[PDB]
């Protein structure tokens, strides 16, 4: 809608009221990287054409939304303004992700841990850190949605890597800025058919990005990596691995089993006082309300309840030479 | 789903904050609809099989070269078929009666109907004849109220906009 | 996602009905009551920000080991964090208040939310505690019998009221725990 | 600016679509509601130099060190941008009465506030000090409507929770 | 944006002056015939599709030179930009009857209009010509002045909003020419 | 017959039934403190983490047991071979009975509202039967594990 | 990513061998019947449109549970979500027919396939229904068998495709199982 020519709005720094659009696309980052030889190439504005643009935009920043044809009219409007050069590649999926179609599938029927790390995803092609959600969990307290979304388009992360003409998409760099921050980005992002959708919630990396350590699974690694750097390690190898982990991830087992919250228990034949070990630590719990005459004071016995392991200590702390 | 209270609800959560004293004007005016139109969905509820039974061969009255082979209608199973696809659309209209938006209407009977309706050689033009059929046919005082066929007949020219 | 209306057709959907006047005087009960929900929601918003400190200070008060180090509330920039992980709570609860059922609760504020704890290493029956003070709090709020505040209302009943909020702040605590 | 008017036609706005049926149903709250609100203004803006004095001087009532050498109210012309201070809010919340929501109140009186009197040494209790003493001077049979007396309560509370 | 409850705000705070008894007879004429304006953008929305479809074909049949090779509705990409470019401010229009003025219909849809245009090689006499059978059609269902269809309303009159939505359909006239 | 004051003795208990465990488990520190020694039994993370597991399960069962009136189900599916486990876990049955002991102690000043620190807002009357048979319950489950 | 040429060369590269005259003497027949499998990747992508609406439409008359409440093609949009989900397939395999191996179906369509199909519900047995039919409606057109609509080639033998087209509709099926 804005002007025929416009390379950044808002005004959020000084120096875009002087700004100018860039006129070619910005090239790839100056390390080496063995495993970008092995992708596609780079979906810009300049060597592309319409059809190419909007498929690549729904396969990175969408998802994979399947967008039917008279739903989401709002992109479709903002596209009609990136094809009259109104705006950039960098402000369409600005506009994009400002819009119905985006917040209806992904802020309002997503969880809210689950909602910033999809826009890692879908806008920098990465996973973030613990202190990196934190930071943008307070603007969806604070500020809302619209102030969470301008932070990942205006960040300097942005700039370097896609400027004004290139869609997003994952970056291989060769150096990372840590190790964890590799093989988060390529869990984050498989190839085709995946569609963070129905997935109600991701639960491995909502776990994994929640502690500085527990370094993740590595055949949620070598799954999503380029073929010919993982051949000779999916005949009938790691194969079998790979089968269970997309059994559940899909339909979304939570990890307080395995991953987290780990409890080595005692054996079997050592207690035997509540015979099995199906119904072994149930214990009821209750709550009563008393408002008036409608209570339901109902007693259901819970599950299997574990000790905190982080909320006992406290214990051999807050009585070690004290109590 | 896109309703008048899940649009209040988004509108606090897309900038993050509590329920205000502006979204509670607007569940005020649920109460000044909801004896109009929640009296129109019992209407529909109760004559729902004579609405069909004046509609479903009133499409093929107005065209009638689709009782032919090589077409859209072949034999008497697909018109069969056709009075379950009209059928779902005024259970469709009531349920948005009762909710209030346009919700249930959407995802459920819009969304995709370009997609299906293409490629699975159903034309859309006997679709709007039997929706506009039920539109005009709607008088005043014999059928309900006044103002419970206003938004009776808002939603059946809601459904011709979105397959015109 | 969905509100009390929206609910009765969803479940008119799967078993291919009409929503007939038969299963009506469920939800046009409902609406004969609008304005005393709506008030009711009124009180949970005005001392809100209140009800917060209260809650996690008296969950303080309780358990005083939070405050000595290697506590989870122990440092100035974990408590600031643990103030709004309850005032999450108070807000995705009146969002489901105001609609009619907990449809935007149990999936933005509770789906996730077990491991999220589990991970950072916020003590569970320390975080059960300073919801069920939420929950005591909230229903006092709208029988009337907060002891300090009193809220001017049209003098009746709500303690239809009272019950469905305490069953969203056990929601909450039965996905914790 | 929050307005009723204005959260559902840029809702509508940011989907693409046009006015729909539940989105001129909110609307109908304010065809009800209105008028309990704007008889809650004409008892504000015929007797906003009362209140203001009689509880701008209440909070000095409560805190007898804003006088002293060395604080924030020096002398005579920081006193008399106090009165002007509490009655910048009272003229916001007689123009949130008439909008219907907390359209002005937003970035005309919260949006900074956090920044403005921590940098200059004004401190935010004295402020909600001075609004709590005007919540709490409300009775039905005197003073106004008894459903204007609940929401002009309702504006007030809003104030001291985007403070305290 | 502004709606016309907000217009008068932003005229009376730079007085500091509060509102009342001798402007708010002109805010309490907004809610007097508050239900003439809803249903005014009833009767515009609800046959929306065929009042745009019309207009451009109108306007075709009026000027046969846009289908030929170098016109600017010629091949089968363009019509159907100008049967969006149609619709966009049909609805900015009922934006703008909705709110009461046009500070929705200036600023998310003419603030550079203008300058597209040019840009473009659209031409603005046919623009001009477009829009006024939308004010045309427009004034043909809030007057129920309509041939073909002829919708009930509680009758009398709404010669106010007649004038008033040919004051947001000529906005469009002067940001263009 | 005495259905109110039963619904007042249960409140009383699973509302503050995390104090009740994290000062039974605390006080069994403070007049034996080589169980947090090297060798003892609630030393480590994971060992003072089960601890503070039972402490909860046996308060969870004396608080349906209230609740139902009778203690039926708590020595069927609670007690009915605690006695032996604990000797093929190796826990002290001397620490252990100065956790019932302490968490019968708490549950006394809760019912008859005579705790140091809280005054929970009830009505008036006598709730002095019901204290000695919650007391009652509690010497059953500390002469089971003995 | 690999096409027929170079999956030879990969497999001499794991020798560190040069393609010699024994390993060729495969390769230059793929060559000279080259324009059989150029005729066969056209007579599918041009009756395409049909053989994607007919396989969803079997899919229906054999199992019409996925019509009725509670299915899986139930919603209008569902349904149309389901005639792309079976094109997508159909695009993947026509690319592995014209390179020769199934090396770019394996990876841009098939890996995780499984994975999005249990979260979304979609029942696997019934999808097998689908790609089954066009197992069938792929080996009658490349060997011209189909009954409505005939095709004009010359005269050969294709029924080395035929084998070679089943085989890219059997990962299809087994990727999904
Ligand atoms: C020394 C290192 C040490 C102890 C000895 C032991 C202290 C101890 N405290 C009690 C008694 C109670 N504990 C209670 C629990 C709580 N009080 C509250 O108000 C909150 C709700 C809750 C959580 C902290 C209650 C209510 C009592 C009874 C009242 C009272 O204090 O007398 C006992 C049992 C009684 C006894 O002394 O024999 C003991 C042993 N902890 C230490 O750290
Ligand atoms: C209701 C709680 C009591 C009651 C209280 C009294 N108020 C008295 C004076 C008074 N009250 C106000 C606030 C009120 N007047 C306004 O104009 C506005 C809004 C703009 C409000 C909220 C003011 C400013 C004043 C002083 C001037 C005046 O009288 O209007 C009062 C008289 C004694 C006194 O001045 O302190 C009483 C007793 N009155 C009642 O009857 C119920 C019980
Ligand atoms: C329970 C918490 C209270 C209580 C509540 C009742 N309120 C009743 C009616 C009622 N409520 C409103 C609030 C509404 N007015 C506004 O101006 C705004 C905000 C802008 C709101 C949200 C109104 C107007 C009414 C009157 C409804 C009418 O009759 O027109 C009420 C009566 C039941 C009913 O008719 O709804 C009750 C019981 N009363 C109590 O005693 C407890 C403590
Ligand atoms: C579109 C009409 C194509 C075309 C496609 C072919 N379909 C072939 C076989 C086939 N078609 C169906 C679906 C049909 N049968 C039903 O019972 C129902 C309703 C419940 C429908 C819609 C089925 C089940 C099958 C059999 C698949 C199989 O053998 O397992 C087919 C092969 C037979 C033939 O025609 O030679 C083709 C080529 N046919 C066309 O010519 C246009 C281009
Ligand atoms: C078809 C007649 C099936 C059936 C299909 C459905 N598939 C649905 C969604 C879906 N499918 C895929 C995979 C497909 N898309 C790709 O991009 C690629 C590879 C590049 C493939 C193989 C994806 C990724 C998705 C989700 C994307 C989206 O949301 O648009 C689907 C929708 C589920 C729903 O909304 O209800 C259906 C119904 N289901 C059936 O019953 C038959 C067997
Ligand atoms: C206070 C009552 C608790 C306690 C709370 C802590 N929570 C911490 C982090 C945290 N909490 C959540 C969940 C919450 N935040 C949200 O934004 C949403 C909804 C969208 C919800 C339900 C998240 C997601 C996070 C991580 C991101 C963040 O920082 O907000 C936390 C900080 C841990 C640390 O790093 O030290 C604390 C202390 N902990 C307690 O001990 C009491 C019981
Ligand atoms: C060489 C002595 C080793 C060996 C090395 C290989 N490393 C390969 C890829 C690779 N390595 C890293 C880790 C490195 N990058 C970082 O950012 C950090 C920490 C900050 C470290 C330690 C990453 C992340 C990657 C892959 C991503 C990329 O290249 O862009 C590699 C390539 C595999 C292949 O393509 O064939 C090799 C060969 N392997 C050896 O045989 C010796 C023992
Ligand atoms: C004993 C531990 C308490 C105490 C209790 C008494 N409560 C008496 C009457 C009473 N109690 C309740 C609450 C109760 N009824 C319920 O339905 C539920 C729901 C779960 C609860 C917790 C009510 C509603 C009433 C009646 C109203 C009234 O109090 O008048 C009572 C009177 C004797 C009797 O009738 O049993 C006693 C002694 N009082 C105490 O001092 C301690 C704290
Ligand atoms: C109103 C303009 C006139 C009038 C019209 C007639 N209607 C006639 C029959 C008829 N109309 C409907 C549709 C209506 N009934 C419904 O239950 C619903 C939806 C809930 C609608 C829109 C139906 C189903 C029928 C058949 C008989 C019936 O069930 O009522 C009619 C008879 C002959 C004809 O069809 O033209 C006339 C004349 N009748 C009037 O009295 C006012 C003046
Ligand atoms: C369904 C089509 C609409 C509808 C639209 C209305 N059109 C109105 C006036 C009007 N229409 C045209 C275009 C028409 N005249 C032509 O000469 C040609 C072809 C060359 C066409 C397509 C014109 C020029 C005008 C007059 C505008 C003007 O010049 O001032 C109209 C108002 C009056 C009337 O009914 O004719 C309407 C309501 N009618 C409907 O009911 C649906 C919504
Ligand atoms: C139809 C009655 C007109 C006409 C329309 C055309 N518009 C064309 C392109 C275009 N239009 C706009 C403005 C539109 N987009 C918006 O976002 C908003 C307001 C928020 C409006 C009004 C833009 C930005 C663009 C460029 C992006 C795009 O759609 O490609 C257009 C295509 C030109 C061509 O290439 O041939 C047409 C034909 N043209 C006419 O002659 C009549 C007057
Ligand atoms: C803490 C106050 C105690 C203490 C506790 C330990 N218990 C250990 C294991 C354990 N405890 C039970 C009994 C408890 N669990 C139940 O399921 C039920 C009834 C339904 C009760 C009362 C069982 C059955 C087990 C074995 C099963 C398991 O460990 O998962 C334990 C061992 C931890 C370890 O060594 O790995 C400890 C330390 N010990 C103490 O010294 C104080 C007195
Ligand atoms: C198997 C599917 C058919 C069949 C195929 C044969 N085609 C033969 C020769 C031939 N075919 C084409 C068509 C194809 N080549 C292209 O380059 C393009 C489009 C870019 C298409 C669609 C051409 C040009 C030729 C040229 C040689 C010639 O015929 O002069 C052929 C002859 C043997 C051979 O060339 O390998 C056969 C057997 N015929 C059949 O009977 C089945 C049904
Ligand atoms: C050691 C520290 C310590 C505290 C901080 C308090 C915290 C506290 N407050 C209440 C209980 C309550 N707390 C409030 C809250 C408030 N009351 C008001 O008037 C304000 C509006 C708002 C505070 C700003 C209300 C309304 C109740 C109900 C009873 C009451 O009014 O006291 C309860 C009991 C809830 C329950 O268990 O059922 C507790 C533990 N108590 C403590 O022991």
């Amino acid at each position: 809608l804005t002007l025929p020519g416009t390379a950044e709005t808002n005004l959020a720094v000084p120096s875009n009221a002087v700004r100018k659009v860039q006129p070619y696309p910005i090239a790839k980052p100056p390390s080496y990287s063995s495993v970008d030889s092995l992708r596609p190439a780079r979906v810009s504005r300049m060597d592309a054409d319409w059809a190419t643009i909007y498929e690549q935009v729904r396969r990175q920043v969408m998802g994979n939304a399947y967008v039917m044809e008279g739903e989401a009219p709002d992109i479709d409007v903002a596209f009609s303004q990136l094809k009259g050069g109104n705006l950039t590649v960098r402000e369409f999926v600005r506009a994009v992700g400002k819009s119905a179609s985006y917040r209806t599938r992904f802020m309002e029927a997503k969880s809210s841990y689950n909602f910033v790390l999809l826009n890692f995803k879908h806008f920098l092609g990465r996973a973030p850190t613990q202190e990196e959600v934190s930071t943008h969990i307070q603007i969806l307290a604070t500020s809302g949605l619209e102030a969470e979304i301008d932070s990942y388009i205006d960040s300097d992360e942005y700039k370097a890597l896609f400027g004004d003409h290139v869609v997003p998409y994952v970056v291989y760099r060769g150096t990372y800025l840590s190790s964890e921050r590799f093989n988060r980005m390529v869990k984050a992002n498989p190839g085709g058919a995946t569609s963070d959708k129905a997935k109600s919630n991701l639960n491995m990396i909502a776990t994994v990005a929640a502690d500085l350590p527990t370094d993740a699974i590595d055949v949620m690694r070598g799954l999503p990596s380029p073929i010919t750097s993982e051949t000779l390690a999916f005949g009938t190898a790691y194969y079998w691995a790979k089968v269970e982990k997309e059994a559940s991830e899909g339909r979304s087992a939570s990890p307080i089993g395995e991953k987290i919250g780990k409890f080595d228990h005692a054996p079997i034949s050592t207690y035997t006082s509540l015979c099995s070990y199906d119904k072994v630590n149930k214990a009821p719990q209750i709550s009563v309300t008393n408002v008036g005459s409608d209570e339901h004071s109902y007693v259901s016995v819970t599950s299997k309840y574990i000790a905190p392991d982080m909320a006992a200590a406290a214990q051999m702390l807050a009585d070690c030479q004290k109590y | 789903m896109k309703s008048v209270i899940t649009t209040v609800v988004s509108a606090a959560d897309a900038a993050g904050r509590f329920p205000s004293n502006s979204d509670l004007e607007s569940i005020q005016g649920n109460i000044q609809r909801s004896a109009a139109r929640l009296e129109a969905a019992e209407k529909l509820a109760g004559n729902h099989e004579a609405v069909v039974k004046e509609a479903g061969d009133a499409c093929f009255a107005k065209y009638a070269y689709l009782k032919n082979p090589g077409e859209a209608g072949e034999n008497q199973e697909k018109i069969n078929k056709c009075y379950r696809d009209v059928d779902h659309y005024m259970r469709l209209v009531n349920y948005c009666l009762v909710v209030g938006g346009t919700g249930p209407l959407d995802e459920w009977g819009i969304a995709g109907a370009r997609e299906v309706y293409r490629t699975l050689n159903l034309p859309t033009s006997a679709y709007v004849a039997s929706i506009a059929y039920t539109r005009d046919r709607l008088c005043v005082p014999r059928d309900m109220s006044a103002q419970a066929g206003v938004e009776f007949s808002a939603y059946l020219d809601y459904l011709i906009n979105a397959l015109s | 996602m969905l509100d009390a209306f929206s609910r009765v057709v969803v479940n008119s959907d799967a078993k291919a009905a009409y929503v007939g006047g038969s299963d009506l005087q469920a939800l046009k009960s409902f609406i004969a009551d609008g304005n005393k929900r709506l008030d009711a929601v009124n009180s949970i918003v005005s001392n809100a920000s209140c009800m917060v400190s209260d809650a996690v200070s008296g969950m303080i008060c309780e358990n005083p080991g939070l405050i000595s180090p290697g506590g989870n509330c122990y440092t100035n920039r974990r408590m600031a964090a643990c103030l709004r992980d309850g005032e999450i709570i108070l807000r995705y609860v009146s969002y489901a208040l105001l609609a009619g059922d907990a449809s935007v609760l149990e999936d933005r504020c509770l789906n996730g939310l077990k491991e999220t704890y589990i991970a950072l290493g916020v003590p569970t029956n320390s975080s059960i505690r300073a919801v069920s003070i939420m929950k005591a709090q909230a229903v006092a709020f709208i029988t009337n019998t907060a002891t300090e505040r009193k809220m001017s209302f049209a003098a009746g009943d709500c303690t239809s009221l009272a019950s469905e909020v305490a069953s969203y702040f056990d929601r909450v605590g039965a996905a914790i725990s």
